RNA sequence: CUGCCGAAGUUUCCGGAUAGCAGAAACUCAGAUCAGUUUUAUGUGUAAAAUGAGAGUUUCUAGUGGGCCAUUUUUGGUAAGCAGAACUGGCGAUGCGGGAUGAACCGAACGUGAGGUUAAGGUGCCGGAAUGUACGCUCAUCAGAAAGGUGUUAGUUCAU
RNA sequence: UUGAGAAGCUCAGACGAGUAGGCAGGCGUGGAGGUUUGUGACGAAGCCUUGGGCGUGAGCCUGGGUCGAACAGCCUCUAGUGCAGAUCUUGGUGGAAGUAGC
RNA sequence: GCGAAACCACAGCCUGGGGAACGGGCCAGGCAAUCGUCGCAAUGGUAAUUCAACUUAGUACGAGAGGAACCGUUGAUUCAGAUCAUUGGUAUUUGCGGCCGCGGAGCUAUCAUCUGCCGGAUAACGGCUGAACGCCUCUAAGCCAGAAUCCGUGCCAGAAAGCGACGAUUAUGUAUAAAAAUAGAGGUAGGCUACUCUCCUGUAUCGUAGAAGAUGGGCGAUGGUUGAUGAAACGGAAGUGUUUUAUUGACUUGUCCAUGAAAUUCCAUGAAUCCAUUGCAUACGACUUUAAUGUGGAACGGGGUAUUGAGAUUAAGCCUUUGUUCCCAAGAUUUG
């Protein structure tokens, strides 16, 4: 099934911390192929999702996706900080984030 | 702290942890037997050991008899050895099941429907193509060989119905060769007398008897030489050249707990683990020892046959 | 690039710069297989990590390379326990697994992280006095694998020929070379 | 129940009266006085420029009216440590970041929130952040985070 | 421009730890004079409830279910007025325990 | 069947550090829990142990005498494993003969008869060779020898939350395979000896074109892509997948055309158990065979057998039964 995937694939790390004391209204994202501060600044701005599934049909449907943006880089390594609409459930760390190409500034 | 903690033995017939090692040149021949313990003798064997106290003498010692009928290769089990350790890759058994294995094989002999084994039995006589290709697997993938053998229980004076089946690794030959062998041996009688010469050392594995509310363990005892085995049809078996005087093996009035033992029996000097009428494993020992004892030869001179239930008088 | 299940080589590879990169992985929800873990090196010669094992009980490096990451992971944690299980590590390559690809981790090489003249100690010569008995076996099927692999490779070598004389006799090969391709 | 102010934690004489701190009132002034201030200069004190702040009284009335730690200062010590007085702060009435954790250490002193950036400390993993760059040193067969060494590393100096 | 509850409305700036202690504004209970030409068998008071609201908070208003005869908001008066402790008083009830055991 | 009181913040794995106890809470830690049948071993306990003498040799040494390493023997042990054959007793055959005189079976034993570990790694220790120190130099390279130690090895148990064989059976392209040096490898070609070429990554390679990919018209391959089934080999390990295909079904954007696909007219999408039997067991389960129509078993009748001292009890954990009958082609339960 090649095509679709207008998104770019991206990683859910975990939240903005300390060493001890977490602040869950923005999220660490690794986007792949991004690994400099310097790239990431393309992707300042995006549209990123989190989709999951749920045994409840709603809408006829059976997908509830929480959408977000993208804000500032974090770090060296191409991370950035996502802020969603709802903060992510804790268990979703080491999940998949897709990253739509819009509002595209190209 | 050796045999801690004491418990008792979570099999009724003697497993061996181990077995001697193969080899390759040597030809294949069986390593380890089943037997049932009738009981212990009394005997006058000369004692021809050189540079002893009392060589050239004869001494009065305990001689334990152990029945040793042929047993028949029900099947083969073959194991291939893994970095986990050895895998039992499959294991086939003969088209022909005899009734005490599939009597042991199942709980309820008179409720059961005899049906275990029914369909590979049939299948087998239907095509021998797996068979075959399961066969040429073993010997070209499979490193360990193990032949299931039954002994013979209705043979043997023993209330129970059940063969005492137990699988012994094949030592020696090419896995080829030892498939060969069994393939040749499947379905197949094999008596201890061709295995064993009575003219070495074994092991024996048993489980003790328990003495009421201390026993019911297994033990391994070593360094065991077998006296003499004899076969049953051979009325000579329990009187040596020396004298003569064929007689039977058994003592007078019946064997203490055993009965009367007519079929292929072995006598060893020592007490073994278990009570009369209890099965034992008897193996080659996995290390030779070149000891004198273990290399001299053994030439009962005097066998007592006399009645060891009460207080007997008559050989 | 990462996917669903990674299997990486430990053959030349220094064992707690492989728990590290593994560790960050494992905790971003990436299934990662580790295959010929009784070739990973340590840094420092033999008789020293003989000392510290002597200190310190599983025999496998595959259990010894999943302690090391287990004491590396929030193992408390239930997020810690359900990353451990993604973890496989196996000795040897698996036929599960020789038929793929395997990729290395340049952080962990120890020709690009160790000085020339340095010695190292392998775990699986480590381990074959302190319990492990499978030396032999283990080898035996590593050169049964690769010796049916390089006929393989020679099988795909020699198709790879014929389809590059295939690709240069095809005249649409150099149409638009101006492509770079 | 919320809001504001909020010490003292001890001098001094002598159980106390004082004081001091905090208030509460009444006054007189900012063109007037001040300051855990700094200079200038006269002989460390004193007196007269800057830097700031409005400054001074009278009355009457709660609480305290311990210490611990640390800094220092000394004296002796005394096996040796140490002890003895002081000296000045901090905690004590004070939470948070860091120091693995830990009341005394490093930061910073608190309404509820959003964004931004930092201090101390950190960027292999647990752990938020470069498995950064440059340069060396460390081989330990207990690293690491008085001395000896057929112990090295760089060597220096002197002999040939 | 309507923004005179002048006890109102409006504008600006800084500030916000806290024991002992000092000051101020409030919330709540029983009853008392005034009042709401107040509520109530078409359901008072009470009670429970993952119903909805309001207030920083003490507290308050309301929906549903039970319930069945009284009750409340406001301005003042007044006091036997607010509980987690007191080896607290009284009543109730558990684990211990189907235990010690008989 | 009848039934307390005391006590009670709440709990209850430790390891350490946590400065003031800190462990009972804090941080690092570990811990933290279908029916079968036969086998495998992650893991631990661990085993043989402590000493000798004779032989050796009655000799190397030693004037000789006394007394060599090693060899086997004789052992003394300790511990463990057994068994009651041998030996003694004990002994519910408490059986016997006259309360005694004893006692079979079975049990028991430094009361008995007995059986009873393996090579390495090396420690101490001494080396050989070999640099620094053209040599030398247990050593910095290397090669070693050598311990009742250690590890192996063997035994024991078995992950109750291990495994194998085996019988019966109520998401968005979810794309990719050499080995091996890396301080030289690989390929390429010649006859291991002379060659050459590439590396210096994957931003690589394959695949990715159509109303999710339409309708047909072709052209062009006349190939390719695959689906469907028909199995052949390979693949023990965990082979369960790799090809080979045989034919058929389609598709083909390989080169092209003609229509077509939308106002959602800006993002949100049957066996076995219990059971009976069973003593081979025995804190209690467990264990143990048998048992669901036949050597069926279970009982007696016994016999045999020894006991006691010929007789009686006569297998009870002495033996056996062409003897007898009883029961039953079970009673329920569990379980897909």
């Amino acid at each position: 099934a090649q095509g679709h995937r207008l998104y770019v694939k991206a990683k859910h790390l975990s939240f903005q911390r300390s060493k001890h004391v977490i602040h869950p209204g923005t999220s660490i994202v690794k986007i792949e192929g991004c690994d400099s501060k310097e790239e990431a600044q393309f992707y300042l701005g995006k549209r990123v999702c989190y989709v999951y599934k749920s045994s409840k049909a709603v809408r006829g449907s059976k997908i509830r996706v929480i959408w977000g943006t993208i804000a500032r880089p974090h770090g060296n390594s191409g991370a950035v900080r996502a802020r969603f609409v709802h903060n992510l459930p804790a268990k979703t760390f080491g999940s998949s984030l897709r990253v739509m190409l819009y509002p595209s500034n190209i | 702290l050796g045999f801690l903690p004491r418990k008792r033995a979570s099999r009724q017939r003697g497993k061996v942890k181990a077995f001697p090692k193969d080899d390759a040149s040597k030809p294949v021949h069986l390593t380890a037997f089943l037997g049932y313990k009738a009981g212990m003798t009394h005997i006058v064997r000369d004692l021809d050991r050189p540079g002893s106290k009392m060589h050239k003498r004869e001494i009065l010692e305990a001689v334990t008899v152990i029945e040793t009928p042929p047993m028949v290769v029900v099947g083969v089990v073959g194991y291939v050895e893994t970095p986990r350790g050895l895998r039992s890759l499959t294991t086939v058994w003969a088209e022909h099941l005899s009734e005490e294995v599939k009597r042991r094989f199942y709980k309820n002999w008179f409720k059961s429907k005899k049906k275990a084994f029914t369909k590979y039995a049939k299948k087998y006589a239907e095509s021998t193509q797996s068979i075959n290709r399961e066969l040429e697997r073993i010997k070209k993938y499979c490193s360990v060989v193990r032949v299931l053998a039954h002994t013979q229980i209705r043979k043997t004076p023993l209330a129970q119905k059940k063969a005492h089946l137990m699988e012994i690794q094949v030592n020696g030959g090419s896995v080829a060769d030892k498939v060969e062998w069994a393939r040749e041996h499947f379905e197949k009688t094999v008596d201890i007398k061709s295995t064993f010469e009575q003219n070495e050392m074994i092991d024996v594995i048993g489980v003790t008897r328990g003495k009421g509310n201390a026993g019911y363990m297994h033990r391994t005892q070593l360094n065991s030489k077998i006296y003499r085995i004899g076969a049953g049809d051979d009325a000579k078996n329990a009187s040596t050249d020396f004298d003569a005087t064929e007689k039977r093996i058994t003592p007078m009035g019946g064997f203490v707990r055993y009965g009367v033992v007519e079929n292929d029996f072995v006598m060893l000097n020592g007490a073994t683990p278990g009570p009369v009428k209890r099965v034992l494993t008897l193996r080659k020992s996995l290390l030779t020892h070149t000891s004198r004892k273990a290399l001299e030869p053994v030439s009962l001179k005097w066998i007592d046959t006399a009645s060891k239930f009460g207080h007997g008088r008559f050989q | 690039e990462f996917q669903k299940v990674v299997v990486i080589d430990a053959k030349g590879h220094l064992l707690g710069r492989l728990a590290s990169v593994v560790a960050k992985q494992l905790l971003g929800g990436q299934k990662v297989v580790v295959v010929r873990c009784e070739e990973l090196n340590i840094s420092g010669h033999f008789f020293r990590n003989k000392l510290k094992y002597l200190a310190y009980h599983f025999r496998a490096p595959s259990r010894i390379f999943q302690k090391a990451v287990r004491g590396m992971l929030p193992h408390k944690t239930a997020r810690g326990q359900a990353a451990l299980e993604h973890l496989q590590a196996v000795e040897g390559i698996p036929p599960p697994f020789d038929k793929q690809k395997r990729v290395v981790v340049p952080a962990a090489l120890r020709v690009l992280r160790l000085k020339p003249g340095r010695k190292y100690c392998t775990v699986g010569r480590l381990s074959s006095e302190v319990g492990w008995k499978y030396n032999d076996i283990v080898a035996k099927l590593e050169e049964r694998r690769k010796v049916k692999s390089a006929a393989f490779y020679q099988a795909k070598l020699a198709k790879q020929k014929k389809i590059a004389s295939a690709k240069e006799a095809s005249p649409v090969n150099q149409k638009l070379s101006q492509f770079g391709y």
